[PDB]
């Protein structure tokens, strides 16, 4: 219970950001697609909502509860998507980069306590 | 609430001190005193096992720690969980049964010389006595309750062995030892009493 | 898929785990130091590889304070078994104890109490023939038998506990003493006249008499007659199993 | 005295460890002005200084084991 | 493997015992009681010349009967061990 | 299905678990023997 | 079958249970107890070190177990390694000698006891007993004959400790040491009667009877 | 000049180990334990209170006789240390004066003299100049005589009580009882009925002054 | 239904997938249609990916014995 | 035919780790180490000199032991083989020749037997057949009961010691004290004044 | 022919593993050891003064005795290998000199000539040369036969009072009185007035 | 040995690979020879048949006049591809050589 | 008659001869020898790392089992 | 009169110097001093680091053998 | 005649002539004399480093074997 509790919020952080990628991976698939509106997540309010409430899924096709909501277009396109390359590329890094952080983080934590447990 | 780790770190090295809080806090050392002197009152230093006396020791000092541990219970074990009071204010409402036990078992003495060993002046009240001075003052008093209790078992062992040492120089012999005569019937007297359950008796009867 | 959750099978063969080698470590002959460590780890373990899945899995958290109630709760149970089935060799080493003592062979005891000179031989050698018995008998699968049985009667999950039954395993203390005593009688009140015989060899010229010619003839006298006396133990060591066995059914419920 | 330096720097690494872990959290969601060197150098000097308690708790336990083994 | 087996084990060791010590035991006794018996008919009584013949009688009966016991005491330990994997249980 | 995230997360969480029962067992396990060797 | 990649993954990961199979499906535990048992017994808890020891039961159960290990070799191991037996098949193979060397030492109380601890079904024959049955079985066997040989060997080593002392006691030496003179006089008995040597046979023979 | 952390580090884990060592040689335990090793003996039990609870009895009263060298040491010395205005040389340096002071006050000179003339030092101008390396030693062998002579006076009570027992005993021709087991429940009585514990600790606590 | 059962039904699992995948390649380097290259070399990804799971599980699942057997009884 | 290099150097390293049981089992070590372990006890003390003295003490006297099967093995195998003439395998079989000549030169003849028995061994025929793995447990056992009988008859002197104090004690009249305190000093001045450490060495030196 | 830099740290760690060794079979403290544990036991109080207490004292026994071959391997071998002066093959064969001075110095002749004879050294013209293996197990078994003499010498004060004190008590016909009791007391007494501990630590050094 | 089994396959393939680029070189490099013959082989039946090399004359497309049947367009197509196919054969060998690497690092 | 010092060697023996196989055509693709192939050359230094690695693993379980048991108390 | 407590002062002083001279010049080197050299600093860092390490090594063997003498049975 | 001790110097000598003649080459090269080979410089160099861990591994089994022999109790 406490460690479970102590290791909760990076451990449901760093799913967020697994979906989250999965989210972009899939804006980034779609990219020549006509008529595809990008998606994408707001990470923190979603990461509190999972935190005081815990994961759900629509179904289980199967799919997370976040909430997919639509990207604000650049620039106009005559096929009509809103899949906009520099804004998924610089999303993609960014969120690898987040995503390598929170396992840097966790797993300094369960070092920091297989050296207590250790002996 | 401090961290998780500093908590397990805390745990693990607190359950090292398990024999120390067995022996300086608990009666355990009363209770293992009285054995080994009634066992070198019957004469047979190794009639029942060093282990049989110390699991009899320990099975004696749960009972009567069990008073103690259904407090530690109430004050600690379960606001823990309700998280009405937790970590600080709880272990040490969970170790006030202890002070409360050996307060109780302590004498004045001890404890005016311990307090007089650390220029402790302004110690007034009587439930407000610092761990450091009513621990050993609590051991030394075990270990004069524990002679005590051990002289008294001595005195009657000794009767039987001066009547029966009597009896053999009256009859007329000079040369026997009395003490093989007198072993069995120490025994005997032992046991038709039922020696054994009568102290357990007085034993948790003297707290 | 994949999913294979861990803590379900921890919590499943933790507890039974630690009550088997709690008793593992105190019960006789399974307690004994020539047993390498590991021989009495893997037999725990794969005791409990058998036993657990049987029995309903417990939930409760390894980091809490009911861990550590019922941790000790596993203990208590274990070493209680052990020890109330360690109390009848306790008795056969104390009547082998006093048989000796009253041969005259260790002499030093009455002068010197806890002198670093005592040697209990027949306390040793009637308690190796007690553990010879006890294996002849079956014990310790009775023993492994009523560790998995006390499950039914006490649950791993945490449970009220009662008062005077400890007194009982104390008041057991009592039981070593008194068969002791029945188990000497058969001889010690033979070498007790014997002793008297001599007396009256003293009661003539004066002196002259023991510490040089009581020791042998007593020292003799109490090895034919324990050697005649062997094959009474055996009764006697049913008995004593029989007595502690019953006593913990009807103590540990 | 000693219980109480004793308590005072546990204390000292768990306020350490609670900065570095609330630094990250609060970093993690996004929050402006918390740099990741900064995140970083946090982490690894709580983990130092746990480091540190534990070592200086196993010395001491292996002092009072030593202590207690006496003879008399 | 049998408990009457096993008291069996311990009734032989043990009359081997008794057989191995009689021999000392009883000459100790034997030289003992005639010192005794002696001291008593010359009203004699130092309780350390009793002390003197006895070791030299004792001393004199491992000369005597040594090699028996020792003969007696290593046929005993060898059949228990050639016999040792026939009472296995 | 479940990912390499909880997997790996509760993998983590048994071991350490399982640790912490072992070294608090082995710290029962030394007292008690320590208590049983004593003298009397 | 397997990947060689899985293959390999498995034959490492087996490669570390082998003490395991040593202490808990080998004839190890026995001569290891008798051993620290007559050690215990001569009075000299240091003397044949414990490498020494271990070196000679190490050497017993490799000549002991020889039949069962050639038997494995011959079924399992010889067409597993010519590519006529796949990986997941020849440990099944190999695991029934073993369980027939395991089976023939066990004890019935002991299976019975075990087969009543799983609730499993009625075991008419022992053809229908698993290995989660015969391994608890087979080890509370082994400790058990491993007891009894120590116990009975104990008994000489201690009645020339008890006749030492009533010798000593009937001259009046009230204050000498029996254990002290008793010492030389075991590794004398232990030295004349073979000690070793009839220990070394009675050992394997209680193996092969 | 101040040490880096990283050694300042090492040197304090290091120095950590000397506990014992440091207990022993440099405090109070050993005058104390080791009385409480003799006074076991003269009451007749050896076995007496347990080894462990005599050790912590030593260990507390250890800590209340030291208690003002710790307070000096924590104002003088550490104090600035945590507060930052000295190094750890200079700590080491400065802490250890009340510490050597209370060593050499219970140190005999006879003992320090012997230990100089093994060193071949030069001629010490006066005690603050006395070097460790003579002073550790030189306290040890103090402490152990003083020990001696506080155990051989406290086995005085008891010897009394055996040699009035045993005169008791066969001036009524009672040769054959032995008087160590008659007189063990008076040593008890003795020690009862005076607070030999709490007045053995007082004096101990006093004697240290 | 068991432990061993699961632990063997991973790692059929993963050699199964392993195989799939070599075979895909090796009917690839075949010359026969259907085939893609992108296929191939994503299953062969998929695979390594597998194959470091059940190292990673093995690893974990040997020290976990290797304590558990250090446990001093 | 040659092993390759890193072959070699991984046989060599790994054999590195069975030195302690090589110095155990098959060389002098167990012996003499018994003989001064049962000396300990025969002395009266237990731990006089320290284990640390009598395990280097007991190294120092394997070594000078050894030394002419060392040269043997060193003409033999050691020096043909690091001047590349001879193979790994090839060298370790020459080099196993001399130790095997010790092994045998110490070894009981029913302890071969039995251990043959046990190993299916049927037409034996010249000493030079005995596999090491046969040779190895029947030349421990032996040492272990040369061993035994040296220390029991090591126990004499210091037995006549105490039994004669303890009769002349006894005899006497004072029966109360303890006879071994009044003897370990005399143990002492005996072993001091036959030189017995001198003697002792000499005696296991000779015993090969 | 200088060893490299890290050769030279690899032997140096190497070295300092073998620091109980050099300091039990090389130096003063077996003899100083052996002897405080027989001392101990002659009191009859075979625990009262701790193990770390007397180990203590032996090693800083043994650091005053050794100080002048300690500060002539200083002068002669270390501080030049210190400033760069000689290499350390060097400086380790001009550090042996000191110390196998100090080690024949304090070895009986009988011991060394056993050891040369089992050796098969050929003759050794004066002890200039003779090697440290040849030169060590002498010298711990001259060491522990002067560590039996001195503790056998040290045993009689405490078997007079022993003796004495029992011939008191039995000649007023205490005939189950047992004399360890009494005797305690006083030996305890007799060690504090012949003020003991310095005397015996003194006689120890002026011995070496 | 059981590891040649395992990489048998890719080994053969790779090996088979590479004699088709040296054929293949080869009539590139003799393209203006008057009289030769475009020369390749059938890599699946060689594959089958090392598993368990022949010379197959190329079909011409336009008849030249000195003999020369070698196109530079069809022959410049079959060397790309062999080389990407070349190359997709070791990544799969290297690939299948680094997992049983890693399965015995540790 | 099974025999695992015969069966250490037979393994080793394998190793080996793999290794010096691949060391012969390396030895003969370096002097210009026809028939030789690149590829081959480095597909069997490859293998011979691979079962190089093999003994290296199964060398490291054998020592730590043998050490496990042999530091045991009997 | 050598004395080993200020042999082991001595070396440790050695260290610590070493240590804060590499100290010193990174951070000079930092704040863009002129006359400093990146690899002067890195060489610099590194001999610090193998003389801490030494230092450790050789406490390591020290308290081995302390804890190896003290551990006797006398 | 044949000493241990002997043969241990002859192997750290050997390792120091070894580690001197590649730190020789290397020192060489750097000051441009013609005849020197980069080439035959590094493989020298890991030659030396090889000797050097081969030696450093002996050590190793060495001294943890001295230490399991010295432990056991007499």
């Amino acid at each position: 219970d406490r460690l479970d509790a102590a290791l909760r919020f990076q451990q449901e952080a760093l799913n967020l950001r697994a979906q989250r990628q999965e989210i972009l991976a899939a804006n980034i698939a779609n990219a020549d697609t006509p008529g595809y509106q990008a998606r994408d997540i707001d990470f923190a309010s979603e990461l509190k909502k999972v935190m005081v409430r815990g994961r759900e899924e629509t179904g289980g096709v199967s799919s997370p509860a976040v909430d997919l909501l639509y990207r604000v277009p650049d620039q106009p396109s005559l096929d009509g998507n809103t899949v906009d390359m520099d804004r998924e590329r610089t999303q993609f890094a960014d969120n690898s980069l987040k995503y390598q952080m929170g396992l840097t983080v966790l797993g300094s934590q369960l070092k920091g306590m297989m050296n207590v447990l250790q002996g | 609430s401090w961290s998780l780790s500093v908590q397990t770190l805390v745990f693990i090295t607190s359950l090292t001190f398990l024999p120390a809080i067995l022996l300086m806090m608990t009666s355990f050392t009363r209770i293992i005193i009285v054995f080994g002197l009634l066992r070198n009152a019957l004469g047979t230093p190794s009639a029942p096992p060093n282990q049989v006396l110390l699991g009899l020791a320990l099975f004696l000092t749960f009972f009567i720690m069990s008073p103690v541990i259904d407090k530690i219970y109430v004050d600690a074990y379960q606001p823990f969980s309700e998280q009405k009071i937790s970590m600080q204010e709880a272990l040490d409402k969970g170790a006030q049964p202890l002070r409360a036990f050996m307060l109780r078992q302590t004498r004045e003495a001890d404890l005016a010389l311990f307090a007089r060993l650390a220029n402790s002046g302004p110690l007034q009240g009587p439930e407000a006595v610092p761990m450091r001075i009513l621990l050993p003052a609590y051991v030394t008093s075990e270990l004069k309750t524990a002679f005590q209790i051990g002289f008294t078992i001595f005195i009657p062992f000794l009767i039987i062995d001066l009547v029966i040492a009597s009896v053999l120089m009256a009859l007329g012999m000079m040369m026997v030892p009395p003490a093989t005569i007198a072993l069995p019937f120490k025994l005997m007297l032992f046991v038709l009493v039922d020696g054994w359950q009568l102290l357990m008796g007085s034993l948790a009867q003297s707290f | 898929v994949t999913s294979e959750q861990w803590l379900y099978w921890l919590h499943l063969y933790f507890w039974p785990l630690l009550r088997v080698l709690a008793l593992i470590s105190t019960a006789p002959i399974l307690s004994e130091r020539a047993i390498p460590k590991r021989v009495k780890l893997g037999l725990g373990i794969m005791i409990t590889l058998v036993i657990a899945p049987s029995l309903p899995a417990n939930d409760t958290p390894l980091f809490s304070i009911a861990a550590l109630w019922l941790a000790m709760q596993q203990i208590l149970i274990g070493i209680a078994l052990g020890f109330t089935m360690q109390f009848a060799f306790a008795a056969v080493r104390t009547a082998g104890e006093f048989i000796g003592l009253q041969m005259g062979l260790s002499f030093a005891t009455f002068v010197d109490p806890g002198s670093h000179l005592n040697m209990p031989v027949l306390a040793r050698i009637m308690d190796m023939l007690a553990m010879l018995l006890f294996l002849t008998f079956n014990g310790h699968l009775w023993l492994i038998s009523l560790l998995v049985d006390t499950f039914h009667t006490l649950p791993i999950g945490s449970n009220p506990v009662n008062s005077n039954a400890f007194m009982a395993l104390a008041r057991a203390g009592g039981l070593i003493f008194l068969n002791g005593l029945m188990l000497a009688l058969p001889v010690i009140t033979l070498l007790l006249t014997l002793n008297l015989a001599l007396g009256l060899l003293n009661r003539m010229a004066p002196q002259l008499s023991i510490f040089v010619i009581g020791f042998p003839l007593t020292l003799t006298v109490g090895i034919m007659l324990m050697a005649a006396l062997m094959p009474l133990i055996a009764p006697f060591c049913e008995h004593l199993f029989s007595e502690i066995f019953n006593l913990l059914a009807d103590i540990v419920s | 005295s000693f219980a109480g330096q004793l308590h005072a720097a546990l204390d000292r690494i768990s306020d350490r460890q609670a900065a570095a872990r609330v630094q990250a959290e609060k970093f993690t969601l996004g929050e402006p002005g918390i740099a990741l060197n900064d995140v970083m150098a946090d982490m690894q000097k709580a983990s130092v200084s746990m480091q540190m308690g534990i070592q200086v708790r196993n010395k001491l336990v292996a002092a009072y084991q030593e202590v207690m083994s006496m003879q008399v | 493997m049998t408990p009457e087996s096993v008291m069996m084990m311990g009734t032989e060791a043990m009359k081997v015992a008794l057989a191995l010590a009689a021999p000392l035991l009883l000459v100790a006794l034997i030289t003992g009681l005639i010192i005794s018996i002696l001291q008593a008919a010359t009203q004699i009584n130092e309780m350390t010349l009793s002390f003197i013949p006895k070791i030299v009688a004792v001393f004199i009966a491992i000369i005597v009967a040594g090699p028996w016991m020792l003969n007696l005491l290593l046929d005993y330990v060898r059949t228990l061990f050639s016999n040792l994997p026939y009472i296995i249980g």
